[PDB]
C-alpha cells in the first residue's frame, strides 16, 4: 500500500488550509531549486518579519 | 484528342481520392464531438477584500477578479488612450465602477 | 610478453575467450574494489547501522 | 639539375631516417613489440 | 559522351538513384498481372503506417482505458470510423496480397538461383508481418486479444530450462496484464518500420538479379523499362484493390473478425471459441494437430525452417509450373491443402477435424519433402527425352 | 585436421560467452 | 577524376616505434604555439561574454539598491 | 443496432459515391494501361530462327 | 585602393598574416583554390601546363602531410616559400570573360555543373 | 581483372556497398577530432531511439497517468532510473554534438560549393530534432510541459486569418489537454524514424563529393581508407562522450533541467519562471527580444531562412577559416553573441535583459549578412596582395 | 531527500565504477589509435616542389 | 512563355487552393 492521503481531495485539502494545498512531498527537494538546502531553511527559516 | 478526354475523365477522380484520403487525416485531428460537447457553461462567485485578487476556473482557462480601490481607479483613469496600443478606456471594459472581471489568458501566446 | 603471446595470441579462438574471462574477472575485481571504498567512506551510515533496527514498538 | 625523386629512386639508401615529430622510433634491428 | 552540359534531369545525380532504380530499371516484357502484388504489398504497409500513426493520436495503451479509447475512435473523432477499418481491414488486405505473392512465387519457383536471398528476406518479412498483426491485434484489449495474448505468449514455456522464465519475461508480470499492453503497444509501433527496411533489401536483393518471369527464362533479350509500361500495369491493380478494399471497409467492416473482440477483456471467463485473425489460422490448424505442446511449437519452426530451406535444395533446371506438370499439380494440391489447414483452424478441436488437420499439416510439409526429389529425379529430363 | 581444432576452440569461446552473459552461478 | 602524383614515401613498421611518449614531449613549446598562435581568438569569444555578464550584474545591483529605502 | 453503429448511414453514403468513382477510375485505367502498351502488343517482330 | 597593403597598412598587416600562414604550409595562395568549388577553377587548372598543375599537387600533398602530422615546414624551406606567386588568376580570368561572351551572344555553356 | 573467382568478402555484393561507403571510402588524411562529431551525433540518435523504445513500454501517454508512469518508470522498472537519465540527458548530448558539428561547418565553411546541399540536409535535420526534443519533453506532463506546449501551440496565433483555426488544430480543442498530448506521443514514435532517414540522405550528399579538410583545399592527393585510421579516431572520440556522458548520468543527472517539471500540470497556475531546455534558449532569446508576436515568430523562421541561404552566397573561393582572418575572428563573435542569447534566453523579461537581447539578436544577424560581402571584397585579394 | 532519489546510492556506486572502467578504455583507445596512425604520422614524404 | 506560363500556373494553385480548401463562406 502507498501511505495514506490526509485529505480525500485537493479542494480538502485547500479547505483545510485556508485554501492553500500543501503540496506532495514525494519529490519535493528534486521540485525545488537548491531543494535539500531550501527545505531545511524554510523549515527552521520562520522568524519576524522585517521592519 | 480523344485519348485526353478520356484520361482526363479518371484523373478527376485521382485527384478527388487523393484529395479526400488527405482532409480526412488532417480532420482527424480536428476537436472530438465530446471535447466540443464541454465548451459552454457558466458559474457563481463570491467576495473578496479590497484590493487582492482570486483566480477561478473555467473550461482550461482562469478568470481574473479584482475589485479596485478609489486610487486604483484615480491610476485606472488617468491613462491616455491614445498612446495605448488597444485603445479601450476602463468604463468600457467594466459593468461595475470597481470589480473588474477579465479572463487570465495572457494574449500573447 | 612473447611467453604469454605464445599461449594466448596465437590463436583468435584463444584470445577472445581471453577477452571473455578478463571481462568477467576484471567487472568483478573492480566492483569489490568499489564496494570496499564506498564501504570504508560511509562508516556507521548504513542500514545494518540502526541502533534500534528491529525495535520499532 | 636531378629532383629529389629521382635521386631517392636511382639511390637506394639503407640509412633512412623517419620523421621524429610525434613518433620516436626504437634502435633499428630491435624486437617488434607486437 | 562527355558530360559537359547538363541533360535529362533525371539522369543528374539529385535522382540518377531513383531514375535508375524506380524509372527505367529493365523488367521482362512478359510479365503477367501476378508480378503486380509487390507493389500493392508495399502500398499496404504505407496505408497500414499512415493510418496507424494517426490512430495512435487517439489510442491510450492502457487496461482501463484500451477498450474505451478505440470507442472513443469510432465514435468521437472526426473520421475516426474510417482510420480503424481501413486500419483493421488493411491488415487482412496485406495479408492477402502477400499470400499471393508468396503462392506466385511458389509456381514459378521465383525462390530459385540465382534469387535465393530474395526468398530468405521474404521469410524474414513474413515472420515481421506476423509478429506485427499479433500484437496488433491485442491494443483493442476484447475477449480475442487477451487470450490470443495469453497463448502466444505462452509458446515460450515449451522450452524445459528457461521456458518458463521466457513466459515470465514476455509478460512482464505472471499474467497477461497492462505491462504486457503497454509492451505491445511499443512494439507494435517499431516493427513497422523495421518491416520497411526489410521491405527495402527484398527490394534492392530482387534488383541484383532483375525479376522472373512467366516463362521461366533468360530475358535480356525482350526487357523493357519499368515506367511507365509496368507503371500503369500496377496502376490498374492499385484501382483494383482500391475498389475491393472500399467494399470491405464500407459495406462488410466486420465480417472479417469476430464478434468476440468488441467484448472488454474478462480474465475470468474465456470465450467457447478463442480464434486468431483469419490469416493466423492455417499455423493455428497445424499447431493443435500435434498432441504434444513441444511438438507443436516444434512444428510451428519447422514450417518456416522449410521455406527457408527451399531455395537450397538440389534441383533441376526449369523453374515454370508452365513447363513442369507434376510440380504444377504439387502446386494445386498445396494451394488446397492450405485451404483446408486455414479452414480447419476455424473449426473446434474435435472429430473429424483432428485427423483431417493431421493428414493436411502432413501433406503441407510433404509438398517440402517432395520438391527435392523430384528436381533429382527430372535433372535426367533432357537425356530421356531425346528428338 | 586443424577445422576440428577450430571448432573446439570456438566452441570453448561460445560456452565461456554464454557462462559470461548469463551468469548462472545462482542455478547451479 | 585520379591525380597523377609523383612522390617517394619511406614508412615504419608500427610495431617499431614508441606510441604514446610523443603527447609528452616539448610541451611547452606545444603551449607556447596554442597561446601564440590562438590569443586574439580567444579574446574575442571570452571578452563579449564575461563584460556582458559583468554589465549585467552591475545593473542588477544598482537597481536593486536604488529601490532600497 | 443504431447505438452499436451510429456512422453506417454515412458509411453507406461513402461506400455507393467512392465504389461509382472508383470503377470508372479502373475503366480508365484499363484504357490507360492498353493505349500505352498498344505499341509493344501490335509490333510484328522478324526473327531468322524457326525451332 | 582600401585593399592595397602599399596604403593602408591594416591591408598590410592582413597580407603579412595571411603570407605568414601560407608559409607555413608551404602553399600558395592560389593552391587553396579548388577545381570542386567552380567548374571555371576546373577548366583554368586544365588549360595550364602539366608542370604547374604538378607543382601544385606536390604543394597540396606535402602540405596535407604537414597537417596531418601536427607540424610546419622547416625555417629553412619556410624562408624560400613563395606565398603570393601567383599561377591561377589570369587564366581564370580569362576563363570568365570567355564564358561571359558566351552568355552575351546567347551561346550555350562549355560546361556545368552537375545538380547534387 | 576478370572476376572469375571470388577475393575478398567484402568486395562480394553482399557486402560491396558496405564496404565502400564505410571501410574504403577515401578520407582526406589531415582531418581533425572536430570531424568525430557526425558519428557522436549518429550514436546519439540510435541512443535516443533505443532507450526511447524501451521507455515506451512503461509511458503512458494519458494525462491522469503521464507523470506516474514516469515516476513509475524511476522507482519501479528495475534499471528504469538508467533509461530515463539516459533519454533525458541524451537529448543534450545529442544537442551539444550537433551544435559543435554545426560550428566545424560553419568554421571551416564547409556549407561551401560543392557541399550545399549537406548543409541543407543539415538544416532539415535541425528541424526536425528541435520539433522532435519539444514534443518529447511534453510528454512527463509536469508544469515546464504544460506551459510550453501551451505557447509553441499559440505561435501559430501570429498568422492573422487563420492562425487561431490552426492553434485549435494543433491543440485538439480550445486548450492543451489529453488530445494535445496523445498526439504529441505519436508524432515523438514517428519523427525519430524519419531523423534517421533525414541523416542517412545528409551522408549520401556528403559521400557525393567527400568532407572537406581543415586546410580547405582540395584533398584528393591525400586521401586515405575509413577503416581502420579514422575507425579509431572516432572511437576515442566514442569513449570520451561516453565518460562525459557518464558524468551526467550518474552524478549530475538533474542539473541540466528545471525542478518545475517535477511538479505535476496546474493549467490554472503558470510558475513564475517559464522556459525550455537549455539547447532552445537561444531561439527564445531571439523571439522574446521583438516586441511583437508576428514579428517575434518571423525573426524565428528567418534564422533558418539564413542558415539556408548561408550556402548560395556568392562567396571568395577560401573556405577555411586558416586562412581568412577576417571572418575568423566574425566566427569567434559570432560563438560568443549565441552563448550570450542562451544565457539571456534564461533571464526574466526585463531591464537590462531586453537592450542586451536585442543587439544580440541584431549581431546574430548581422553575421549572415556581413559574410556575403567579405565574400565579394574578398574576391579580389589575390589581384591586391601580388607577390 | 531519499524519498525522492531512492536509487542515489546505487547510481554512485554504478557511476564510480563505470567512469574509472571508461577512463581505462579511453587511454587503450588512444594508445590504439596512435598505433595504427603511427605508420601515417612518422612517414617520410619526398616531393618534387619547393616553393 | 515565362509571363504567360507564371500566370497559368498561379491560376492553377489558386484553384487548387480553392478545391482543397473549400472556404465557400468566407467570400465576406
Ligand atoms: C483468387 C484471388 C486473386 C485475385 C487477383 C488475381 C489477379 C491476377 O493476377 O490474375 C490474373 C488475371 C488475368 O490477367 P493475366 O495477368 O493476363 O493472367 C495471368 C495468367 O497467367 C493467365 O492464365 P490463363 O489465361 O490460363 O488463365 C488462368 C486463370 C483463369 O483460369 C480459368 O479460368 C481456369 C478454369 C478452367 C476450368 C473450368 C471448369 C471446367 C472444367 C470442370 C472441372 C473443374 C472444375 C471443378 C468443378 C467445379 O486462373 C487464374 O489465374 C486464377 C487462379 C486462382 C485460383 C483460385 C484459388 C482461390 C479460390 C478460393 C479463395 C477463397 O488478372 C486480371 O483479371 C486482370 C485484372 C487486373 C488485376 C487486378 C488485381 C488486383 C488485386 C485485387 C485485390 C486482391 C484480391
Ligand atoms: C569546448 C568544446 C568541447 C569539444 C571538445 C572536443 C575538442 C575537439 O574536437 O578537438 C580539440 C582538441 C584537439 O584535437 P585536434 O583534432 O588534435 O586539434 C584540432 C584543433 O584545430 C587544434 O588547434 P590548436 O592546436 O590551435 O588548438 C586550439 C584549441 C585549444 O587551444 C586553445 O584554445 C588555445 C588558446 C589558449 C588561450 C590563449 C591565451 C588567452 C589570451 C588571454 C586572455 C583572453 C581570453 C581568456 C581565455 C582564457 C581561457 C579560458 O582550440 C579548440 O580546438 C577549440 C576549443 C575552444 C572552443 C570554444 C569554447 C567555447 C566554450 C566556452 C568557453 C569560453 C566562452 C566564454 C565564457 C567565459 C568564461 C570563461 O581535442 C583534444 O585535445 C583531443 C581530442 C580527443 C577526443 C575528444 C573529442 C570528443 C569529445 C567528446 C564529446 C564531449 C562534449
Ligand atoms: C592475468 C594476465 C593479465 C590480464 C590482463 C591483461 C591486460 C592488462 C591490461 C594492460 C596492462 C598494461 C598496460 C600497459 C603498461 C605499460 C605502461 C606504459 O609504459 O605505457 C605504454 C603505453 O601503454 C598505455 O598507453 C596504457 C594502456 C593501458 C590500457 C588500460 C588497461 C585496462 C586494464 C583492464 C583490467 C581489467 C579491468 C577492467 C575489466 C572490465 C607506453 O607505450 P610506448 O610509448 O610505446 O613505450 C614507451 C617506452 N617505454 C616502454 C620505455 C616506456
Ligand atoms: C502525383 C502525380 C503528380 C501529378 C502529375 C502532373 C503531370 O505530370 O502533369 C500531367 C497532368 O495530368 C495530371 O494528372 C494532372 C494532375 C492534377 C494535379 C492537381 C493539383 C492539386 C493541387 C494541389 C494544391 C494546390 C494549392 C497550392 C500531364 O498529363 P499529360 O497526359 O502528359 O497531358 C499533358 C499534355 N498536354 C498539355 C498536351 C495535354
Ligand atoms: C557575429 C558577427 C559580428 C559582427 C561584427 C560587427 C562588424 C565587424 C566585422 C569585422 C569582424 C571583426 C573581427 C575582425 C578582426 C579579426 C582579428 C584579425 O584579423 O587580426 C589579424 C591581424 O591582421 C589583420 O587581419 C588586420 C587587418 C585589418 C582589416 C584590414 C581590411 C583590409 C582587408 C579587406 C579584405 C576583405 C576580405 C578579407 C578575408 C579575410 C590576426 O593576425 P594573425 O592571427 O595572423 O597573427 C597575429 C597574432 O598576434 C597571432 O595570432
Ligand atoms: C512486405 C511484404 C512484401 C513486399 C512489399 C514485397 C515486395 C516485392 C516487390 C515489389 C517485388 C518485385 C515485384 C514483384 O514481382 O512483385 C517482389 C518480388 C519478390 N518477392 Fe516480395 N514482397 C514482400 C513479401 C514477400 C514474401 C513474404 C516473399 C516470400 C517468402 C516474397 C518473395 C518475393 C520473390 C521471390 C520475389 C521475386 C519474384 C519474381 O521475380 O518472380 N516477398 N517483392
Ligand atoms: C507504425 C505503424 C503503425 C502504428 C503506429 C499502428 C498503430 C496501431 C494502433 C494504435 C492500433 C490500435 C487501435 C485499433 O485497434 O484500431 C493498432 C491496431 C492494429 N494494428 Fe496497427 N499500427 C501500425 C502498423 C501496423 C501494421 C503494419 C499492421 C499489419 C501487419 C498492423 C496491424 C494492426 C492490427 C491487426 C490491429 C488491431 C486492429 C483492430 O482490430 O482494432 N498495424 N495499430
Ligand atoms: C523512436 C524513438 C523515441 C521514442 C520511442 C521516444 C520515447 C519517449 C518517451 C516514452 C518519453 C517519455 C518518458 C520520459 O520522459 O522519460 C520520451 C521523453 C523524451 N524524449 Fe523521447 N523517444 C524517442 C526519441 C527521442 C529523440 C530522438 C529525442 C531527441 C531529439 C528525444 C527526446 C526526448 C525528451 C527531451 C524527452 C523528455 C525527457 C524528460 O524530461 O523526461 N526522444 N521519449
Ligand atoms: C542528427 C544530426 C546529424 C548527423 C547524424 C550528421 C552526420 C554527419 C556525418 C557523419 C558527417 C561526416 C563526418 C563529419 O564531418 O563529422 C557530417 C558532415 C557534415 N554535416 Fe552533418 N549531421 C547532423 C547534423 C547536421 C547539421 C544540423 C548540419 C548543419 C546545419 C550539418 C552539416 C554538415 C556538413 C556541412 C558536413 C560536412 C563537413 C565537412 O565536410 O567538413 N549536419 N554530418
Ligand atoms: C516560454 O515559452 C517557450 C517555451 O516554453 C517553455 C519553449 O519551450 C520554447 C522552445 C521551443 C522552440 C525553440 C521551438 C519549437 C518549434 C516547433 C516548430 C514546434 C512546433 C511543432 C509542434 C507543436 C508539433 C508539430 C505538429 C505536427 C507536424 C502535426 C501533425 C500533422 C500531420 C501529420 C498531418 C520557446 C521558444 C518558448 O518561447
Ligand atoms: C566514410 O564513411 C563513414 C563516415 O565518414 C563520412 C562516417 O562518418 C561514419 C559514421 C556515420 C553515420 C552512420 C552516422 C549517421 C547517422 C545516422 C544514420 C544515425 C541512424 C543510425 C542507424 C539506425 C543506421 C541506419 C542504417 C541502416 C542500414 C539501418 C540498419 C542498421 C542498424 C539497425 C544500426 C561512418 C560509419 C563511415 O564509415
Ligand atoms: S505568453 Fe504572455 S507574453 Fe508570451
Amino acid at each position: 500500500d502507498r501511505l495514506p492521503e490526509p485529505y480525500s481531495n485537493e479542494s480538502a485539502a485547500r479547505f483545510a488550509n485556508g485554501g492553500a494545498y500543501p503540496p506532495d512531498l514525494s519529490l519535493v527537494t528534486k521540485a525545488r531549486h537548491n531543494g535539500q538546502n531550501y527545505v531545511f531553511a524554510l523549515l527552521t527559516g520562520y522568524r519576524d518579519p522585517p521592519a | 484528342a480523344f485519348a485526353y478526354f478520356v484520361l482526363s475523365g479518371g484523373r478527376f477522380v485521382y485527384a478527388s481520392v487523393l484529395r479526400l484520403l488527405v482532409l480526412k487525416l488532417i480532420v482527424s485531428m480536428s476537436a472530438s464531438k465530446d471535447v466540443l460537447a464541454l465548451a459552454s457553461l457558466e458559474v457563481d462567485l463570491g467576495s473578496i477584500e479590497p484590493g487582492t485578487t482570486v483566480t477561478v476556473k473555467w473550461r482550461g482557462k482562469p478568470v481574473f477578479i479584482r475589485r479596485r480601490t478609489e486610487d486604483d481607479i484615480k491610476l485606472a483613469n488617468s491613462v491616455d488612450v491614445g498612446s495605448l496600443r488597444d485603445p479601450q478606456e476602463d468604463s468600457v471594459r467594466v459593468k461595475n465602477p470597481e470589480w473588474l472581471v477579465v479572463v487570465g489568458v495572457c494574449t500573447h501566446l | 610478453f612473447e611467453g604469454f603471446y605464445k599461449l594466448i595470441m596465437r590463436r583468435n579462438s584463444v584470445y577472445v575467450t581471453f577477452i571473455i574471462a578478463g571481462a568477467f574477472f576484471g567487472e568483478r575485481a573492480v566492483d569489490y574494489g568499489v564496494h570496499k571504498l564506498w564501504e570504508r567512506n560511509n562508516v556507521g551510515k548504513r542500514y545494518e547501522d540502526i541502533s534500534v533496527l528491529g525495535q520499532r514498538p | 639539375e636531378v629532383p629529389a625523386t629521382v635521386e631517392a629512386v636511382k639511390t637506394p639508401n639503407s640509412k633512412i631516417v623517419y620523421d621524429d615529430h610525434n613518433h620516436e622510433r626504437y634502435p633499428p634491428g630491435d624486437p617488434s613489440k607486437r | 559522351t562527355i558530360r559537359n552540359q547538363r541533360f535529362s534531369l533525371l539522369k543528374q545525380p539529385i535522382s540518377s538513384t531513383l531514375n535508375q532504380h524506380l524509372v527505367d530499371y529493365p523488367t521482362p516484357s512478359n510479365l503477367s498481372y501476378w508480378w503486380g502484388f509487390g507493389s500493392l504489398a508495399g502500398i499496404c504497409l504505407v496505408i497500414q503506417i499512415v493510418t496507424g500513426v494517426f490512430l495512435a493520436m487517439h489510442y491510450t495503451p492502457h487496461v482501463d482505458l484500451a477498450f474505451n479509447s478505440v470507442e472513443h475512435i469510432m465514435r468521437d473523432v472526426e473520421g475516426g470510423w474510417l482510420l480503424r477499418y481501413m486500419h483493421a481491414n488493411g491488415a487482412s488486405m496485406f495479408f492477402i496480397v502477400v499470400y499471393l505473392h508468396i503462392f506466385r512465387g511458389l509456381y514459378y519457383a521465383s525462390y530459385s538461383s540465382p534469387r535465393e536471398f530474395v526468398w530468405c528476406l521474404g521469410v524474414v518479412i513474413f515472420l515481421l508481418m506476423i509478429v506485427t498483426a499479433f500484437i496488433g491485434y491485442v491494443l483493442p484489449w476484447g475477449q480475442m486479444s487477451f487470450w490470443g495474448a495469453t497463448v502466444i505468449t505462452s509458446l515460450a514455456s515449451a522450452i524445459p530450462v528457461v521456458g518458463d522464465t521466457i513466459v515470465t519475461w514476455l509478460w512482464g508480470g505472471f499474467s497477461v496484464d497492462n505491462a504486457t499492453l503497454n509492451r505491445f503497444f511499443s512494439l507494435h509501433y517499431l516493427l513497422p518500420f523495421i518491416l520497411v527496411g526489410a521491405s527495402l533489401l527484398h527490394l534492392a536483393a530482387l534488383h541484383q538479379y532483375g525479376s522472373n518471369n512467366p516463362l521461366g527464362v533468360h530475358s535480356e533479350m525482350d526487357k523493357i523499362a519499368f515506367y511507365p509500361y509496368f507503371y500503369v500495369k500496377d496502376l490498374v491493380g492499385w484501382v483494383a484493390f482500391a475498389i475491393f478494399f472500399s467494399i470491405w471497409i464500407f459495406y462488410a467492416p466486420n465480417v472479417l473478425g469476430h464478434p468476440d473482440n468488441y467484448i472488454p477483456a474478462n480474465p475470468m471467463s474465456t470465450p467457447p471459441h478463442i480464434v486468431p485473425e483469419w490469416y493466423f489460422l492455417p499455423i493455428y490448424a497445424i499447431l493443435r494437430s500435434i498432441p504434444d505442446k513441444a511438438g507443436g511449437v516444434a512444428a510451428i519452426a519447422l514450417v518456416f525452417i522449410c521455406l527457408l530451406a527451399l531455395p537450397f535444395f538440389k534441383s533441376m533446371y526449369v523453374r515454370s509450373s508452365s513447363f513442369r506438370p507434376i510440380y504444377q499439380g504439387m502446386f494445386w494440391l498445396l494451394l488446397a491443402d492450405c485451404l483446408l489447414l486455414g479452414w480447419i483452424g476455424c473449426q473446434p478441436v474435435e472429430a473429424p477435424f483432428v485427423t483431417i488437420g493431421q493428414i493436411s499439416s502432413l501433406v503441407f510439409f510433404l509438398f517440402f519433402a517432395i520438391t527435392p526429389i523430384l528436381g533429382r529425379v527430372g535433372r535426367g529430363i533432357p537425356n530421356s527425352y531425346t528428338d | 585436421t586443424i577445422d576440428i581444432q577450430a571448432a573446439a576452440g570456438w566452441g570453448i569461446a561460445a560456452a565461456a560467452g554464454a557462462i559470461w552473459v548469463v551468469q548462472p552461478f545462482g542455478w547451479i | 577524376q585520379p591525380v597523377k602524383l609523383k612522390a617517394v614515401v619511406y614508412a615504419l613498421s608500427p610495431f617499431q616505434q614508441k606510441i604514446m611518449t610523443g603527447l609528452w614531449k616539448d610541451l611547452p613549446e606545444k603551449i607556447h604555439h596554442k597561446v601564440s598562435e590562438n590569443w586574439i581568438s580567444a579574446t574575442l569569444l571570452v571578452t563579449p561574454v564575461v563584460g556582458t555578464y559583468w554589465y549585467a550584474q552591475y545593473f542588477k545591483e544598482q537597481e536593486k539598491l536604488e529601490h532600497r529605502f | 443496432s443504431w447505438a452499436a453503429e451510429p456512422e453506417m448511414e454515412e458509411r453507406k453514403l461513402m461506400g455507393f459515391k467512392w465504389i461509382f468513382l472508383l470503377s470508372l477510375a479502373l475503366l480508365q485505367a484499363a484504357y490507360y494501361r492498353r493505349l500505352k502498351w498498344s505499341v509493344l502488343k501490335s509490333r510484328k517482330l522478324v526473327l531468322d530462327v524457326v525451332n | 585602393r582600401l585593399v592595397d597593403p602599399r596604403k593602408n597598412f591594416l591591408a598590410r598587416m592582413h597580407m603579412k598574416s595571411v603570407s605568414n600562414r601560407l608559409r607555413r604550409y608551404g602553399l600558395r595562395y592560389d593552391d587553396l583554390y579548388d577545381p570542386l568549388y567552380d567548374l571555371d577553377i576546373k577548366e583554368a587548372l586544365n588549360r595550364l601546363p602539366r608542370e604547374i598543375v604538378d607543382a601544385r599537387n606536390q604543394r597540396l600533398m606535402r602540405a596535407m602531410d604537414l597537417s596531418m602530422k601536427h607540424e610546419y615546414l622547416p625555417d629553412n624551406l619556410q624562408a624560400v616559400q613563395t606565398p603570393f606567386r601567383s599561377y591561377l588568376q589570369d587564366m581564370l580570368a580569362l576563363v570568365k570573360r570567355e564564358r561571359a561572351e558566351r552568355e552575351a551572344l546567347g551561346a550555350l555553356p562549355l560546361y556545368q555543373r552537375t545538380i547534387p
